[PDB]
């Protein structure tokens, strides 16, 4: 299938520019009865349509968004692109590029139907203050290693700015057990996360468990090595 | 075989009309394709000569007329003239095999009055039997039209390997000839009384006959 | 002018491998398709593949599929056809040319519908086992050729001889009326053999001495024979 | 007249397989366009890039005709950019596609008590055919490590299945007649130009 | 200008039951309603187009009615996997609109929560600052209670939590409280416990360490 990617810087300033892009891959920006449109997210709320745009140039935006919305295409590029001019609070979202299909009715009337693909989303925080990369600090197994259960170990992600990071274990061959929970704000202005899972308690002499931690807005490639010490 | 069916050779006289037919089917013509011809001229590509059924590129004379119907076409050429010897070929689309040719058709100008096989039959020397070799050479030449068959025969009954026959050449004063050689080990040579060179040449058939002695 | 140039042509041996290349001038390469057409020995036309510059869109015919690769560069403008591993049935001339409107959008997809009116020169492509070897002559001694008229043909055989071409001459060039040298058999050997002779007047045989010179370059083989009535 | 040899292709009695579908070139005529889009017997009339009211004031050098036979629910693949085992595997139109897609339900015809199973469809493939792209192949299609060796087994499987046709299934499930438009026009002159 | 809302806004129900969001509208919108679902961090996946028509690959317990001002979208067999947030959006219109979504989760049978609790790292320690994680691991249902007790008094203010998603196959739910203390205060105490309370534990259970454990 077709597939949709947003990219983007996931910070910006206040009454500055939100600008993101969404390339198109195994398909074409210019086919003939596609529309391409942005949608947005605020966190923890509901869907809102941005704008549309079509290959030779055409837009069609929200009306409560005309005065900050500009969307371009590059057929070149197979991409299409948006610019949020002033943003305010409000921009503060997950922005998603979408794809719709439209044909013409036996009447001769224009039908479009509803968004088919999406891309992943791709969150975007409007703040004042500056990025900073995540610590990581180990939550290591406990000494009851001679129980034939059950063991807990994990990874805490501490201080960093803005969000996401995204966590892997030992490169994604452990998944079973794993829980990496929501980040919670902090007093300090800077987010923390943690990263558990649980495994059989014999396992922690054979089995190194390392945890890979990933913040792009800082380019913090962190992989830390759980140990049962 | 082939999707479009051609005749392998149609023959005329100068100034006589001859038509090439190309036999499709369903999937070809038959589902609304075109039909395109090529003219393979000797010591040339091919080049294209009709397109669309019945248009003629630039160059192409009016004695060359292109039609479609049903599942056939037809290639027709007025006033033949010696330059029109050449392969045409007819090519269309069909909906399981995509582009298709078909085999090819020899067209033969007849400018000149038939003219019987030349043989000669050479038997082997006898330095190449003293190298344990035996070559038997039949050459055929001065015939018109360019085409032949060549059997051989050791005593009275066919022989039915070693040998080689060239394809018809065209000499310098435009009649054909060719070549036929038959390998046997000297003791094969010396074992039968006679050896022959059939030459068939329009039905008629010339024979040369060596002995070992 | 809108033109398609080919490779020249190639000797390869059996397992080799070979590129072989199409050029195309005179018009936008990327529009339009390219197909390549193979004449085999004693066969027709057939198609083996096409190719759409701007998108290296390929297909092949399936008696192509696995041993030949057609590939496409368009900042020389240029369509390749490549054999892995070549065969001896793979000898004969391969033939490149165009097709297609030019268009884009819907056209594209119909191209195959129409003509390759822009065809290429030819490359000939033969795959032999042989090696370069000169050629042994032998002498035919006269024979009768026309017994009203009364001619003989006496003359020199060049046999088992690689490659092609052999030259043949009598008496130093200075015998030239009568003379004919035969085109060459290629055996399944693989190597080539021709004869020469000349027709003279039977009566005439034993007044006049004939000796065919033999010429074969590639081997650097130069022989002259006394050819007599025996 | 000269008379679009349409209805040879609408109403034809035998229907192909999707994964054989036809095609007919049409050329040199007249087509009277309104006989479709004026017709309620249609169940799907989608047309991309033309709408069918202007198509009896245009004009167009060919006309290609592709026609077969699939399910109800499966009508919604026949469409540009769409994605399944038949718009991937069996018959696919193309980003850039200029043209119309017409169905409609032939249970009456197509379906058989105790299910008609003569049409057929291609259900592995290693690769998504290109658009306008047709496989009749029959070769066994590879699963898994070992080589089929042109026999069927384990993860050695026939492309090919049949639909099961029943009169009394549901309506996704019933034979739907497919039949799609493909409009090219050249800078050659306009042959297929309707009134 | 076209709104349009969702009932309820929450969902909660066993696996099996038959459930029915419903959708609004300020003006009619013939058939041009698709619905969405959106499990949590990923796109809406497109589940019904005009009202009652099933995109492909949707299993068969989705089902959708309506016309006019007024659309239902009905699963007729809840499954574990069904947790999304569900949307409905009107093409009819050139401002598209969303509906509020509709949360559904799952009910199940009670389970209790596996505690764990973690002192904080050496490296942490070094850089001045001490979070002591504890861990509430697959229970149902989410609601629950932690208390950190540091020589034995009870603490308020000095601690945060967060709990994930509920799980696609087992439907229960994870939680994590994190102790923050400066590297001094910490020093200062001895016992660091957490006292969890659930349906699932007839006793509260406490998960306790002392500075200096076993290495
Ligand atoms: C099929 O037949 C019906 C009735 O005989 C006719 O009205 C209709 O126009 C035909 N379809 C086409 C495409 O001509």
């Amino acid at each position: 299938q077709v597939q949709l990617q947003e990219s983007g810087p996931g910070l910006v300033k206040p009454s500055e520019t939100l600008s993101l892009t969404c390339t198109v891959s195994s398909g074409s920006i210019s086919g003939t009865s596609y529309y391409w449109d942005w949608i947005r997210q605020p966190p923890g709320k509901g869907l809102e349509w941005i704008g549309t745009i079509y290959y030779s140039g055409s837009t069609y935006y929200n009306p409560s968004l005309k005065s900050r919305v500009t969307i371009s295409v590059d057929t070149s590029k197979n991409q299409f692109s948006l610019k949020l001019s002033p943003v305010t609070a409000a921009g503060t979202a997950v922005y998603y590029c979408a794809r719709r299909t439209f044909y013409y009715d036996r009447s001769g009337q224009k039908v479009v139907e509803p968004f088919d693909y999406w891309g992943q989303g791709t969150l975007v925080t409007v703040s004042s203050a500056s990025t900073k990369g995540p610590s990581v600090f180990p939550l290591a197994p406990s000494s009851k290693s001679t129980s034939g259960g059950t063991a807990a170990l994990g990874c805490l992600v501490k201080d960093y700015f803005p969000e996401p990071v995204t966590v892997s274990w030992n490169s994604g061959a452990l998944t079973s057990g794993v829980h990496t929970f929501p980040a919670v704000l902090q007093s300090s202005g800077l987010y923390s996360l943690s990263s558990v899972v649980t495994v059989p308690s014999s396992s922690l002499g054979t089995q190194t468990y390392i945890c890979n931690v990933n913040h792009k807005p800082s380019n913090t490639k962190v992989d830390k090595r759980v140990e049962p010490k | 075989q082939s999707v479009l069916t051609q005749p392998p050779s149609v023959s005329g006289a100068p100034g006589q009309r001859v038509t090439i037919s190309c036999l499709g089917g369903s999937s070809n013509i038959g589902a609304g394709y075109d039909v395109h011809w090529y003219q393979h001229l000797p010591g040339a590509a091919p080049k294209l000569l009709i397109s669309g059924n019945s248009n003629r590129p630039s160059g192409v004379p009016a004695r060359f007329s292109g039609s479609k119907s049903g599942t056939s076409a037809s290639l027709a050429i007025t006033g033949l003239q010696a330059e029109d010897e050449a392969d045409y070929y007819c090519q269309s689309y069909d909906n399981d095999l995509s582009q298709v040719f078909g085999g090819g058709t020899k067209l033969t100008v007849l400018g000149q009055p038939k003219a019987a096989p030349s043989v000669t039959l050479f038997p082997p020397s006898s330095e190449e039997l003293q190298a344990n070799k035996a070559t038997l050479v039949c050459l055929i030449s001065d015939f018109y039209p360019g085409a032949v068959t060549v059997a051989w025969k050791a005593d009275s009954s066919p022989v039915k390997a070693g040998v080689e026959t060239t394809t018809p050449s065209k000499q310098s004063n435009n009649k054909y000839a060719a070549s036929s050689y038959l390998s046997l080990t000297p003791e094969q040579w010396k074992s039968h009384r006679s050896y022959s060179c059939q030459v068939t040449h329009e039905g008629s058939t010339v024979e040369k006959t060596v002995a070992p002695t | 002018q809108v033109q398609l140039v080919q490779s020249g042509a190639q000797l390869k041996k059996p397992g080799e491998s070979l590129k072989i290349s199409c050029k195309g001038s005179g018009y936008n390469f990327s529009r339009y398709w390219i197909a390549w057409v193979r004449h085999m020995p004693g066969k027709g036309l057939e198609v083996m593949g096409i190719i759409y510059p701007d998108d290296s869109d390929t297909r092949y015919s399936p008696s192509v599929r696995g041993q030949v690769t057609i590939s496409a560069d368009k900042s020389t403008s240029i369509v390749y056809l490549q054999w892995s591993s070549l065969k001896a049935s793979d000898t004969g001339i391969y033939y490149c040319a165009r097709f297609g409107a030019g268009m884009t959008g819907m056209p594209r997809y119909f191209d195959t519908t129409r003509w390759f009116d822009p065809w290429g020169q030819g490359t000939q492509v033969t795959v032999s086992s042989a090696s370069t070897k000169g050629p042994s002559v032998f002498p035919l001694a006269p024979s009768s050729k026309s017994t009203s008229g009364g001619t003989a043909a006496l003359g020199c055989l060049v046999k088992d001889y690689f490659p092609e071409p052999v030259t043949v001459s009598w008496n130093s060039g200075a015998l030239t009326s009568g003379v004919h040298t035969f085109p060459a058999v290629l055996q399944s050997s693989g190597l080539y053999s021709l004869s020469s002779v000349v027709t003279v007047p039977s009566s005439s045989l034993g007044t006049q001495t004939y000796i065919c010179n033999v010429n074969h370059k590639p081997s650097n083989t130069k022989v002259d024979k006394r050819v007599e009535p025996k | 007249t000269n008379l679009c040899p349409f209805g040879e292709v609408f109403n034809a009695t035998r229907f192909a397989s999707v994964y054989a579908w036809n095609r007919k070139r049409i050329s040199n005529c007249v087509a009277d366009y309104s006989v479709l889009y004026n017709s309620a017997s249609f169940s799907t009339f989608k047309c991309y890039g033309v709408s069918p009211t202007k198509l009896n004031d245009l004009c167009f050098t060919n006309v290609y005709a592709d026609s077969f036979v699939i399910r109800g629910d499966e009508v919604r693949q026949i469409a540009p950019g769409q994605t399944g085992k038949i718009a991937d595997y069996n018959y696919k139109l193309p980003d850039d596609f200029t043209g119309c897609v017409i169905a409609w339900n032939s249970n009456n015809l197509d379906s058989k008590v105790g299910g008609n199973y003569n049409y057929r469809y291609r259900l592995f493939r290693k690769s998504n055919l290109k658009p306008f792209e047709r496989d009749i192949s029959t070769e066994i299609y590879q699963a898994g490590s070992k080589p089929c060796n042109g026999v069927e087994g384990f993860n050695c499987y026939f492309p090919l299945q049949s639909y099961g046709f029943q009169p009394t299934n549901g309506v996704g499930y019933q034979p739907y007649r497919v039949v799609v438009l493909s409009f090219e026009l050249l800078h050659a002159p306009a042959t297929v130009c309707g009134p | 200008e076209i709104v349009l809302t969702q009932s309820p806004s929450t969902l909660s129900a066993s696996v099996g039951d038959r459930v029915t969001i419903t959708c609004r509208a300020s003006q009619s919108i013939s058939s041009w309603l698709a619905w969405y679902q959106q499990k949590p961090g990923k796109a809406p996946k497109l589940l019904i187009y005009e009202a009652s028509s099933l995109e492909n690959g949707v299993p068969s317990r989705f089902s959708g009615s309506g016309s006019g001002t007024e659309f239902t979208l009905t699963i007729s067999s809840l499954q574990p996997d069904d947790f999304a947030t569900y949307y409905c959006q009107q093409y009819n219109s050139y401002s598209l609109t969303f509906g509020g979504g509709t949360k559904v989760e799952i009910k199940r049978t009670v389970a209790a929560p596996s505690v764990f609790i973690f002192p904080p790292s050496d490296e942490q320690l070094k850089s001045g600052t001490a979070s002591v994680v504890c861990l509430l691991n697959n229970f149902y249902p989410r609601e629950a209670k932690v208390q950190w007790k540091v020589d034995n008094a009870l603490q308020s203010g000095n601690s945060q939590e967060s709990v994930t998603e509920q799980d696609s196959k087992d439907s229960t739910y994870s939680l994590s409280s994190t102790l923050t203390l400066s590297k001094a205060d910490y020093e200062k105490h001895k016992v660091y416990a957490c006292e969890v309370t659930h349906q699932g534990l007839s006793s509260p259970v406490t998960k306790s360490f002392n500075r200096g454990e076993c290495s």
